[PDB]
């Protein structure tokens, strides 16, 4: 019903994390149309989720953090009803303010500063280094905080 | 200007080779020929939040050997930050305004890195921050060994004691890993290794280095024997087995010792150098204390200097 | 797209409020396909969510616990691709598990027990009497977990 | 068996004014005519986790009146509770399996209904809840209102002081609310008000109250003036301006008191009744704490014991 | 008189099997037939020297379902040996003039035995000394074991947690290796293993044991699965790494069990059982708790009283 006239679709989007992303990045706080589906059928995939919202679209910071919940996920911008860009989110270098160092001796906890990252793509999984303490870890131990 | 002019000094990760040789090369020079006015007319701030006693003193009496003036706090607690609840932040916004430069120790890992956001055109020296980084150590540290040994190449170094939380080592490692050659040995107990980061930068640089469960195992072959401190007030509760030296330094372990290998420690000391080293002609760990004037007058001079003709 | 041979789908949700209802009664945690529709037209109510979700059912109690944020919503039990039920949640006699006691000194926050609050109308208002501590507090103050 | 039998005693809100009648009915009986054995072969837990002398002394020597046994603490420090890190809910889980019922107090609010849920068919009585519940208070209070105005209805009851934190002032307003025509007059400061849903459940059933702003405004019509202490140890720090007593009654505040009047307190007493009140004819706050015998007497006799008493 | 008469009982390794069986053969009679009489006109010393909820009150009730009374106290700090200095010697040579037995629990290994060297002849039973031993726990977790077993040979029985501090399971292995068969698991963090004495013991009498990693390994054959609180009072500072529970036992752990198996635990626990064990039918914490009393009964009942019960 009603594909949309222009907007976004993030595609591929590994099951149980869909709604993460609605959070997340405050989607619903909008009164855009949305449509969402969650564990979705993929021939891709196995499973899926997918988020649909009209007359809007990722912020800059947004899809950074987007390579990072979900890496294999598709991006695709779409106006006048047809996809006009496609990608899997560009993987950034930095990533500041949403995360939070788990190095509790960190001075980034008591101190009135962004959170800050050094973001390299790895083998298997990815790394991030702390701007203050200097620490490196696994995305897997940074998120889930 | 010179490359260090105005720069902030808060990791050895951030500087170079020639950066470190420049330091070293001017600490020579003010050990054999003093500059009492080189600094005349600044005033710095030493700012310590956690106990010290060789890196305050040495930096003070540097500043003041260079004709600098000194103000700060030895503690945090009669700071407005330590009664009225004022943060880090606000703390160096205002010192930064007083001041040519801070020098900062902090318990904390990261303030001296955060103090630069808010210093503005104040360079910050990095006194140790938590169990990172100890930029100056090490400074004194590559001194003393370049004096004794030589040369900062193709040396087997051990490092004993606490290597996870010793941000002396942290630094060292970095440091010695910029030149070429050398090889490390890590003594340590299993809970307090050498951090994995540490280790991968050696193995990405093609740099060798083995651990072993005695010193007696490596005494034959190093140049540089580098004994630690447990640092107990960085240790988890879950740590506390080992709060003990594991590692105990007598003079008879140095019976097959070379004969040109020194002792360094970066102090203080507890029990993992007994006392009866300290007179053996491989004991140099106050003569390496010794040597922070000149590192630190070196640093001192080529940060707020554009240039020095010496 | 694609309509559900069985389940559930609770429709007419106020905007603003589909989002809530799925965050706190955890109805993305399952394996079943969820649709959801945000800011869709509805004409009777102008603006309106929609939850939609496969081989699940709501008792008449799962129902009533919609009325605080959703008392005019519509639940649909779908079955065989047809509407076999249609109920309009009621106002419930308690609230349990999903709220926090927002007094501090209540021992409900130390000690192995669900919280559990009585409902009733107050004013134009909904006061949530604890179980426990047996204070009473207009239900926007008492907090999700 | 008698409507009591067996129950749990957490709540004033809980109870019936039949239930009420019936304990003082039972209190009146056994006053006249002691058991001392009506309880024998009882074993009951006296679980105090905050501080009392009159409601742990009166309830134990109750327990002793009737014959029955007494085992429990009064405190928490050397319970397992205190120092092996216990949960309440296991804590009675296990002495549930010990004892034929439980006197409990507790410094958080809910404690006894929380208790209800691990104690099996063993009767909780609470001894109170933090701030919220006092009933067994609330029994000798309303024993104490009877005997000295020879009935529950149609007063005029004046309650001053810490209305908010005091569970005393919540049980007996929800208890002489379930009696007909009293009129409440509550004299706090406003930081320390009744609840809104004491004052709720009065407009409900259609009951008058009013505030006032002291003593002297209702002295000349109340035959119950219950006087509190301000609950100090339940003051968030924000509350502080209101530890002292802000009504303090003296002997020459009764000069227009009713000769019936009583001046009643749960107690203890800091400054807000002196001393020159105890020897006027209205103090009535020892008579009152002696009368917690024979309601709590009456209490353990209905829970424990199947027939009722004559 | 029955062989326990007047008897001090101070460790299992001072007791025989038919001791054992003879405590819970009086347990068993008491507990269908209740004797409220039987310890009438005794006077018996309650003394707890560290914090206890259930062996101090179960202890307590048991007396006053037997008709004796109680004297003693729950903390040392108001004793004259908590205030003005005086040695457990003098402390026990003064009670043993006053009371018919000393029940007495305490922070030091050793001292129930040393009060037996001060008490003449009055029975000391040791309610706990420090890590050492706890024999009327094993009493009551035999008579467990017996009732949800059938039987005290030939069981598999794991005990897992602090098995160097934990007096409980010393006592318990040291009774359970009288009885014939029966196979041990001991499933603990290497800094707090079972101690040698006890292993050497088991050797001795040719019983079979085995260390384990993790619970899920024995769980399929074991009757009894004895889990145990981490002793955090007792253990060094530098075995604070094992201060958490190394295992913990939830509902889903439980899918292999032997339908009979059961699941104890001397109490308190901290984490080591989930709450959503509580509910399945493996769990009997809290009805072993329950078998405290009959335990203890029967223990004071053959101490206190020359004939045998029937
Ligand atoms: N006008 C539209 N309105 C709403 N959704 C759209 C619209 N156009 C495309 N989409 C959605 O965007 C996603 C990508 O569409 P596309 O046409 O690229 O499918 P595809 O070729 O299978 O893409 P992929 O190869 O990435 O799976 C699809 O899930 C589709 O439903
Ligand atoms: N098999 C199905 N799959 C998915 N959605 C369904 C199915 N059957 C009904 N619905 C949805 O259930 C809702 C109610 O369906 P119904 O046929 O009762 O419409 P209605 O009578 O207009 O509802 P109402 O009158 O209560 O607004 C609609 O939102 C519709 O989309
Ligand atoms: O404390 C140590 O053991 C090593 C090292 N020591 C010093 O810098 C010497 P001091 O604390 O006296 O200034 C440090 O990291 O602070
Ligand atoms: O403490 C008060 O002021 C009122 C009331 N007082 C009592 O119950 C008397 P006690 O604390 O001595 O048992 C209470 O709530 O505890
Ligand atoms: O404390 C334990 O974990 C086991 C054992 N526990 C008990 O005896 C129960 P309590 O300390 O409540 O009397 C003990 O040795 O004290
Ligand atoms: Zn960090
Ligand atoms: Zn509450």
């Amino acid at each position: 019903v009603e594909a949309i006239k222009r907007g976004t679709v993030i595609d591929h989007i590994p099951a149980q994390i869909g709604f993460k992303l609605l959070s997340l990045f405050k989607l619903t706080e909008t009164d855009q149309r949305i449509t969402i589906g969650l564990n979705l059928p993929s021939g891709e995939m196995g499973r899926k989720d997918l988020i649909k919202i009209e007359n809007t679209f990722l912020s800059e910071d947004q899809v950074d953090q987007l390579a990072l919940y979900a890496p294999q996920a598709t991006v695709n911008r779409i106006d006048n009803y047809e996809v006009v860009g496609k990608s899997r989110p560009s993987l950034p270098e930095r990533i500041d303010n949403v995360l939070v160092c788990p190095n509790s001796n960190c001075i980034s906890h008591a101190e009135p500063v962004s959170s800050s990252f050094a973001v390299r793509k790895r083998a298997n999984d990815i790394a991030l280094k702390c701007k203050y303490c200097e620490k490196e870890f696994s995305h897997n131990v940074v998120l889930a905080n | 200007a010179n490359p260090l002019y105005q720069k902030h000094i808060i990791s050895i990760n951030d500087l170079s080779r020639d950066d470190l040789n420049l330091v070293l090369a001017t600490a020579a020079k003010l050990k054999a020929n003093p500059q009492p006015e080189l600094l005349k007319h600044k005033v710095i701030a030493s700012c310590f939040f956690e106990a010290s006693t060789r890196t305050r003193l040495s930096f003070e009496t540097s500043m003041h050997r260079l004709g600098a003036s000194v103000v700060g706090f030895s503690d945090s607690a009669n700071t407005s930050l330590g009664k009225k609840g004022e943060t880090l932040a606000d703390t160096i916004s205002v010192i930064s305004t007083y001041v040519d430069a801070i020098v900062m120790r902090h318990p904390q890992e990261g303030a001296a890195r955060l103090a630069t956001e808010f210093s503005g055109n104040v360079p910050v020296l990095n006194a140790g921050d938590g169990s990172n980084q100890h930029p100056t150590q090490t400074l004194l540290d590559l001194f003393t060994i370049q004096e004794t040994q030589g040369r900062l190449d193709n040396l087997h170094v051990a490092m004993v004691g606490d290597l996870k939380y010793g941000r002396t080592v942290h630094s060292l490692t970095q440091a010695l890993a910029k030149f070429d050659g050398n090889r490390f040995y890590f003594i340590a107990p299993d809970a307090l290794a050498m951090p994995q980061y540490i280790l991968d930068m050696l193995d990405e640089k093609g740099i060798a280095w083995s651990l072993h469960s005695s010193i007696e195992e490596v005494m034959a072959e190093v140049d540089i024997l580098y004994m630690t401190r447990v640092q107990k007030e960085r240790l988890d509760p879950s740590e506390y087995a080992n709060v003990k030296a594991q590692f105990v330094l007598r003079a008879s372990d140095l019976h097959n010792a070379k004969a040109n290998m020194k002792v360094l420690h970066p102090l203080p000391r507890v029990d993992e150098i007994a006392t009866d080293v300290d007179k053996t002609p491989h004991a140099w760990y106050f003569q390496q204390a010794g040597n922070g004037i000149f590192a630190r007058q070196a640093l001192l001079a080529l940060v707020l200097n554009r240039d020095l003709v010496l």
